[PDB]
Formats: structure tokens, sequence, C-alpha cells
RNA sequence: UUGACCUCAAAUCAGGUAGGACUACGCGCUGAACUUAAGCAUAUCAAUAAGCGCAGGAAAAGAAAAUAACCAUGAUUCCCUCAGUAACGGCGAGUGAAGCGGGAAAAGCUCAAAUUUGAAAUCUGGCAACAUUUCUUUUGUUGUCCGAGUUGUAAUUUCAA
RNA sequence: UUGGAUAUGCCAUAUAAAGCGCUUUCGAAGAGUCGAGUUGUUUGGGAAUGCAGCUCUAAAUGGGUGGUAAAUUUCAUCUAA
RNA sequence: GUGAAGAGUUUCU
């Protein structure tokens, strides 16, 4: 159907069609609020594959996030420590800008659950994302076995605990030798806990 | 297959048998519907600017320059050689 | 004081079994029963075995 | 639809199936995924593409797809006017597959 | 400072290790808890066996491939050859491993035999009591919770106790064969690269 | 002129919902220095203290874009072992995992990508009736109408196919 | 309190949905993502282990992994976003 | 981003 065509065309971000549409939409986005409601997904095919459905209780929000690194917020570049910690400028936040987009939209919609998010645009100053949210109080959500899980209280603010797709990526959650540091603190605890058995 | 632990065909000799098809290994095949969709999309979307630059170097018979540019644009040489072959087919498709 | 002081002591299984064997053998010796404080002056036999 | 179903129900008790009392429907096809499949299968005789589909990528490939498949197509005003035909608020695209003999 | 006999010291106790000391004072308590959970589970699923039947597989690597151990579940081919549908397997306590495959007939036949022995000892109760159906049993009265390991143990591979010494064995040179085979694998690449140079650079001789 | 659609508002609109606290344990962010190196800057202390966000009865992880290199294994977690080892390190002081093996427990699955197209088969809300209850306090069913929804709600499928 | 039993005694669920079975042609599979460079940080991970910024930016038997950088050819194994 | 001259299939003022 149309979804395959939208998926393939979305891969062509340098084509004349997508370059033009990106320019006009980025201009339009910069004219409205940093966080604003989207009436519909700008990328319906991308939204579906990330869990979105066109039913009551699913909500799309758009947000722009400042690009670039994290300047150390210390008074006059003064760090009061050893030279290894004197850096102020070329530093980087450990969470993705997409994660920040989810965090801020989740605070903005504190009655909703953040499901997922996707990139839509960027200029030199901002990256634009659309965040998919679900109303756990809506009956259409609570009676739906495919999205029911998110009502349970263990899924409260899953974006704040790195439990969305981008949150687990930023946490380095993965299988095998490349992710041995694993959940870091839990792995660290296992290796730094002295185990003293009853030798009898 | 000597049945030793050294040499070319080492290891214990058992009765070999044909493993069944794993459909996950079909990935990477080109379905006819997907090929049709991509040809339509290539019609609607054009070529990326670097693709046009590479094709121009191909059309001027600057084969090394095209390889250097495609590798520089895409990262690896392996992706470059695949891209140059694809753009070469496009160029000859128009001829 | 800390809880992770060593409270339990391992003994080799064979030494434990040696100890119990010695203790059972000592129970068959009337002098050792008397020496250990047991008032066994009147019992008919050592070891003392009663019906099932 | 409710009237058709009560007819099929009444005729499914003593007669034959619902096919015996209802005829083949002749109607415009709608739904973007459904119409795309019809075009790829060469069953659309005429495709009417709304002119103001707001995320335009939903239909931007449709003229190229229609031209490739040799199905006639027109870009027409008001997705809202197309929606009125099919009793919806809006419709991105409509397709004619079959027309009665009197309209050929 | 260091002045005594012995190993140079190595103790990794420069962090706040006393904060994360793990003691085992609950070891008998945990053992009692786990046994009570097993007893509670056994009474709940009775008369089903407490443990599901498992396949026999060979451990990987040369250190353990001489042994046999329980695996996760039976392969799709093994279930097929034993006449058990994969959707039915779980309903009667037969685990399914979609990941493991049978690279040899020996692995397949060994586990197909385990399933056949399981099925022959299995009493399937009818879904509706007193109305036996196909694949069920009509003598369910003597049903009790039994160990699968009592019926289908994991058996290690046996040996030839003794056998004649043939003239072929007497002429075999074990050490030379090991040295030759290692050398042949070692210089296969040079031989292959040589063969290219043996037959390709000679092509100019034709013209 | 009206109406439709789109986008955007307002209302003490009808019904909901979030915040604060508890932080032993849990998931993240941010982040020292004392200290050790017989000085000291890399290093170490430490991916620690302090600071900030967010949960539950556990959390997190989880049905391989995993191992291996075998006669192969088979989601995750935890224990023992691997192992103070491979490795890192002014190769100084110091630091330091993983595969196999044994054991505890075991459980497997859901979507998106498909034309239902001889029938949006889907869902919420209002109203009414009828049931139901840890419970006049709970939880539904049917009818009807209105909304949602074709810019796609259901149904068969999820690669093991 | 159908959890088990003749779970009896009975409700009337039960008429159309699954199992294997030969033959075909098939078999849609997640993108500013993977990957590359570079900077910072982190790791036991060593011509980059994970994370993040910025630049470049994919493919269709493709793509990932196979703990020494690179080019090529094989093989194995997995099937990301 | 969009257009015009000039420079020994191109990007520089
Ligand atoms: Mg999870
Ligand atoms: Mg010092
Ligand atoms: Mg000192
Ligand atoms: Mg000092
Ligand atoms: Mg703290
Ligand atoms: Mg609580
Ligand atoms: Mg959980
Ligand atoms: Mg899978
Ligand atoms: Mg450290
Ligand atoms: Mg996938
Ligand atoms: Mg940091």
């Amino acid at each position: 159907g149309a979804y395959k065509y939208l998926e393939e065309l979305a891969k062509k971000k340098q084509s004349d069609v997508n370059l033009f549409l990106s320019r006009v939409r980025a201009w339009e986005y910069r004219q409205m609020n940093v966080i604003h409601r989207a009436s519909r997904p700008s990328r319906p095919d991308k939204a579906r594959r990330l869990g979105y459905k066109a039913k009551q209780g699913y909500v799309i929000y758009r947000i722009r996030v400042r690009r670039g690194g994290r300047k150390r917020p210390v008074p006059k570049g003064q760090t009061y420590g050893k030279p290894v910690h004197q850096g102020v400028n070329h530093l980087k936040y450990q969470r993705s800008a997409r994660c920040t987009a989810e965090e801020r939209v989740g605070r903005y919609c504190s009655n909703l659950r953040v499901l997922n998010s996707y990139w839509v645009n960027q200029d030199a100053t901002y990256k634009f994302f659309e965040v998919i949210l679900v109303d756990p109080s809506h009956k259409a959500i609570r009676r739906d076995p495919r999205i029911n899980w998110i009502v349970n209280p263990v899924h409260k603010h899953r974006e704040s605990r790195g439990l969305t797709s981008i949150g687990k990526k930023s946490r380095g959650i993965g299988k095998g030798h490349r992710y041995n540091n694993s959940p870091q603190h839990a792995t660290w605890l296992r290796h730094n806990t002295l185990s003293l058995r009853r030798y009898r | 297959a000597p049945g030793l632990v050294v040499g070319l065909n080492k290891g214990k000799t058992l009765t070999k048998r044909q493993l069944p098809e794993r459909p996950s290994r079909r990935k990477g095949h080109l379905s006819k519907r997907t090929a049709f969709v991509r040809s339509i999309v290539r019609e609607v979307a054009g070529f990326a600017p670097y693709e046009r630059r590479v094709m121009e170097l191909i059309r001027n018979s600057q084969d090394k320059r095209a390889r250097k540019l495609a590798k520089k644009r895409l990262g690896t040489l392996k992706r470059a050689k695949g891209k140059i072959e694809e753009l070469t087919s496009v160029i000859q498709s128009s001829r | 004081t800390k809880t992770w002081r060593k409270w339990h002591v391992k003994v080799n299984q064979n030494e434990k079994r040696y100890a119990i064997s010695s203790a059972v053998a000592a129970s068959g010796v009337p002098s050792l029963l008397l020496a250990r404080g047991h008032r066994i002056e009147e019992i008919p036999e050592v070891p003392l075995v009663v019906d099932d | 639809k409710k009237q058709r179903l009560v007819a099929e129900a009444e005729a499914v008790a003593n007669g034959k199936s619902a096919q015996d009392v209802s005829k083949k429907p002749y109607n415009v096809k709608y739904g973007l995924n459904h119409v795309v499949a019809l075009i790829e299968a060469k069953k659309a005789k005429l495709v009417l593409i709304a002119s103001d589909v707001d995320p335009i990528e939903l239909v931007v490939f449709l003229p190229a797809l229609c031209k490739k498949m040799g199905v006639p197509y027109a870009i027409v005003k008001n997705k809202a006017r197309l929606g009125t035909v099919i009793h919806q608020k809006t419709a991105a695209v409509l397709a004619v597959t079959e027309v009665r003999e009197e309209d050929k | 400072a260091i002045h005594v006999k012995g190993q140079l010291p190595n103790a990794h106790f420069h962090k706040d290790w006393q904060r994360y000391v793990k003691t085992w004072f609950n070891q008998p308590g945990r053992k009692l808890r786990r046994r009570q959970a097993r007893q509670t589970k056994a009474a709940k699923i009775a008369p089903r066996p407490v443990e599901a039947i498992r396949p026999a597989v060979k451990p990987p690597t040369i250190r353990y491939n001489m042994k046999v151990r329980a695996g996760r579940g039976f392969t799709l081919e093994e279930l097929k050859a034993a006449g058990v549908s994969r959707r039915v397997a779980s309903t009667i306590g037969i685990p399914v491993d979609h990941r493991r495959r049978n690279r040899s007939e020996e692995s397949l036949q060994r586990n197909v035999e385990r399933i056949k022995v399981y099925l022959a000892h299995l009493i399937v109760f009818p879904r509706k009591a007193g109305q036996p159906k196909k694949g069920d049993a009509t003598d369910v009265s003597g049903a009790e919770q039994t160990d699968v390991a009592a019926v289908l143990p994991i058996t290690q591979e046996a040996v030839e106790e003794a056998k004649p010494i043939t003239e072929e064995a007497k002429n075999f040179n074990a050490f030379s064969t090991l040295s030759n085979e290692r050398a042949y694998a070692r210089y296969a690449g040079a031989r292959a690269a040589f063969q290219k140079k043996r037959a390709e650079e000679a092509e100019a001789k034709k013209k």
C-alpha cells in the first residue's frame, strides 16, 4: 500500500522533493512554540511502525531541541579540581537530543505515557522531533490488549528512566561482548561486592 | 575429514545432514514488489547531489576520482564500489 | 565489631566422621561413662541395647 | 448497510445465502492503501487525487505510479469534496474500478 | 613497607569495599525457602512431573564435546520426526527450541528417541473428564507425579572395552600423521597462492 | 450569503488525569576532592560522596543484528567457577572483564510492513434498560444515537515463519 | 468453591473454527538509521568497548558480529534501527 | 537559497 512507498521515499533525504519540504516545514516549525501539538503525524508510516495508531488516546507532540554539546555550567569556566576535570567547552551530554525531546514533552503532558519518538527535521540550531504519547486513562487504551501494558504503574515516566527505544540505546543496553558494561551500576555492583560465605 | 584434531578437515566424523531453511536468512533478497516500489521512488525523488557528482565523474571516465568521492561520501570502499556499480547501471540504462 | 567476622568453622568430612566414630567407641567403655559423670553403676551391660 | 443486513438475515433463514438476496456493489473505491493496491493491480479505471493532502508525501508518488501502470488519473480540488462522496470528512484519493453499463 | 618473604601483595581493597560486603547468614534460610517453593509447586502441578523433559546435547568446544548434557528444548525437526506438533508440544510438557538445529543424524536420532520414550510413558488426561479422545488415555487411575530423570536419564557415551589390533593400526604412525596434518593446514594458503603463480604466470607462454 | 473541510482558540463546558511524601533495595543524569602514587600533573580514590529526574513490590534485563570455531550451544537474571586470569597502566602505584562448565529458576511472545474492498468487519462517549459486586461504594452487557476512524480502526501473518 | 472427583445431578455449550498432507508461485521484514570520520567521555577492550556532539551518510543476499589498522576472497553466525 | 557577467566536463571573484 502507501506505507511502503512512504518508507522508501523517507530514505531520500537529499532529493529535491524532500529538501524543499524540509525547508518549508522547518520554517513553519520555527514559527510556533518550542513544544506544540501536532494534529496528525507528519510521517504517518514512521508513526505506525513505532506503535502509533489512529485511535483516540494516541497523541502526537512536536518539539525542537537545541543542537550541539553541553557547556559545563560552572561560573567562569572555573572547575576547582585537577586538570583532567578543567574542561568546559568540548563536552557532551550522555543522553541523546531525542531523549531530551521525550523528557520535555513528557513533563508537558504529565497525564500521558511517552511511547516513542522520531526525528522529523533539523537546521543548524535545532533538531525537530515528534513524540508519540498514549493516554492511560482513556477507555480505548485500557481495553486494548496490544497497548494495555502501558497503563500499569511500572511504566510511569518510562522516558525519565531510559526505558523508551532511545533511552535504552543511550544506556548501552544490548546483547553480547560489546555491551559488557551492561546496565552500568548493576554490573559494577556485581564486580565490587565482596562475597563472604559461611565457610562451614 | 580425517577424524583428527589437526589438519584441514579436522574433527569427529558424524553423519552429515541438510539443515532446514531458516527464513531469517532470506533477508537481503530483492522482492519484486519492493523493486517496483523503489523504481517508482527513484522516479519521484531524483538523485542525491553526491550521486550526481559521482555519475558525472563516471561519465567523464574519471574512474579513480569517482571511487575516491563515493568512498569519501559513504564511508567505506565496499559501499562505494556497490554505489558506483549501481550508478554505472543507471548511466548505461539511459544510453 | 563487624558482622562479617568468621562465625562458622569448616572441618574435613573425614575428620568429622573420625570424631563421631571415636565418640561412639567411647560410649562402649564403662570407665569413660563413669568418668564423664553418668550414674551407670547398676546398668546390666555396655553398650545398653533395648528391644524394638 | 443496516437495511441490507436485515434483508440478508431474512433471506438466510429459509432461502439461500446473502448472495441470493443482494447484488454486487458498484461504488467508488477509497482509502489510500487500498487505492494504491488497485493501481498496482491495474484495476483502477480512474484515480482522483486530492489537491491539498497536507503531508503531501502520502500522494506525491501517485501520478508517477498511475502513469507507470497506465491508469488514468486527475488531480482535483478538495480532499474535503472527495470525502463527501464517500460519507467521510476527507479522502486523500478515490478510485473508480467498475461502472455500470449505462455509465460506460 | 615490603620486607618479608613471599608474594608481592595484590589486595584490591582501595575502594569503600566495606560498604558492599555480602554475607551469607541467610544461606540456610534461602535453602529452606527454595525447597518449600519446590514442594508448593509440585503439589500445584501434580500429577505432572516437576521438571520438563529436556533434550540431550553435546557441549561446545574441545574441552567438553566429549560429554553429554541436558539442553534447552527439542528442535523443530526433532519434534516433526517424533510426530509432535510444535503447538501441542508445550501443552504436554515438551519444550521447543527454535534456535537449535540438527547438524548430524546422531543428534536428531538421540533426541527423537527421548521424545518417543516420553510419549510412551505419558498419560494425557482427556480435556473433558470421562470422555476420552484421540491422543489421550483411558487408564488415568494410576497417575502419579514421577521424575523424568527416573525414566529418561541423560546417558554419557560408552566405550569399546577391548578389540583386536589390526595390521593397519600396527602400521599407523600417529606422531608423524599429527606433524604432517598440522604442516598441511599451516601451508595451505602458501600452496594455494603458489598454484595461482604456477598456472597463471605460465599463460603468457601460449602467446 | 450559507454550508463543508482544514488549522487555530475559548468556556467554573461533560468526564478524567499529573504534582507532594517515603528512597533500604531499583533505573538514569550530573559529578568532586581528601586519598594512594612515599613529591606530582596522567593514573588512583571513583564511572564513588554531594546535586537532579523517575519507579515497584521488587526494579532493571529478557526471547539473540548471542556464542562459538565444537560431535557444537541456544531469551533474561542470580550463584560457583572461569580469575586477580586475557587485558589496561608515568606497563609506575594500581586496575581488570568474557565465552565454555556446574547450579537456582525456567515461558514465551506482540507489532509495523499485505486489497476485508461482495460491503470499518474496529473503537470512545451520551441516553435507556438489564445484569454484577470485597462493595447501594465494584464490574460489565445489550439497544440506540453521536463522535473517532479510510492521512486506516479490525481480521490472517511476525521470518521459529 | 467446576482448583481437583463419577466433580456427579445436569447446563447446552457444538455446526464451524484448528491439526497434519502433496504441489506450486511466492514470501511486504523498522533510515538522519546503520555505517564512516572526528571531538569529548568511558571501558579490561589494546591503530575507539559503550555513550554523546558535529560532518558525511547507506544497502538488498543486503546488513551486523567474528576483540590488530588496510585492500581483496572465502567461511560461520545473527537479522538492528 | 535564487539569479547575472567574467576564469584559464567543471567552482573562483
Ligand atoms: Mg522492558
Ligand atoms: Mg602523594
Ligand atoms: Mg605521604
Ligand atoms: Mg602534596
Ligand atoms: Mg548520591
Ligand atoms: Mg507503592
Ligand atoms: Mg519490569
Ligand atoms: Mg525473534
Ligand atoms: Mg576503575
Ligand atoms: Mg526487524
Ligand atoms: Mg561524565
